[PDB]
């Protein structure tokens, strides 16, 4: 059980790092699709 | 970054907290159990006497 | 029946009605074990009986701890890797 808790601690740090980067991906994705929405507004007004 | 971090085991944090507390509880049980065994042996020798 | 050591009586004579709730936290071992030694007018017969009782109690607690540990180890082996 002690060994397994140690491995858990390792996986905990891994989880923290993945969580941060996953947040990065979600924010970036939303922002670039916001830019897509801006293109939507722009080109619809252009017509 | 996604491709590198695919296989992470979620739920680890709650696992850690709960299982650490429960492990402490059982360890305390174990120490009490040891002291009890010691006491039994001493009392048994006294009875023999 | 009546007394602050009746549980050890029961564990030494009948022992079957003794539930995991009884064994669990009713008795603090290190005090009753001390209690056995200086009590006035203790029969040797009763002393051996009480010995069997308290040792069986300790055995039950040990078993319960082992069971709980095994259960815990089965618990921790889960994981969730969504791929």
């Amino acid at each position: 059980i002690e060994e397994r808790l140690h491995t858990l601690e390792e996986e905990k740090e891994e989880l923290a790092q993945y969580q941060k980067w996953d947040k990065m991906r979600r924010a970036l994705e939303y922002t670039i699709y916001n830019q897509e929405l801006n293109e939507t507004r722009a080109k619809l007004d252009e017509l | 970054e996604l491709k590198k971090y695919s296989h992470v085991n979620k739920k680890a944090l709650d696992q850690f907290v709960n299982f650490s507390e429960q492990k402490e509880k059982l360890i305390k049980r174990q120490e009490e159990l040891d002291r009890g065994y010691k006491s039994i042996m001493e009392l048994m020798n006294v009875l023999e006497l | 029946k009546r007394g602050p050591l009746a549980k050890i009586w029961l564990a030494a004579h009948w022992d079957k009605k003794l539930t995991k709730a009884h064994v669990f936290e009713c008795n603090l071992e290190s005090s009753v074990e001390s209690i056995i030694s200086p009590k006035v007018k203790m029969a040797l017969r009763t002393s051996g009986h009480l010995l069997l009782g308290v040792v069986r109690i300790y055995h039950r607690k040990a078993k319960y701890l082992l069971a709980d540990c095994n259960e815990a180890f089965i618990k921790i082996k889960m994981a969730f890797r969504p791929g």
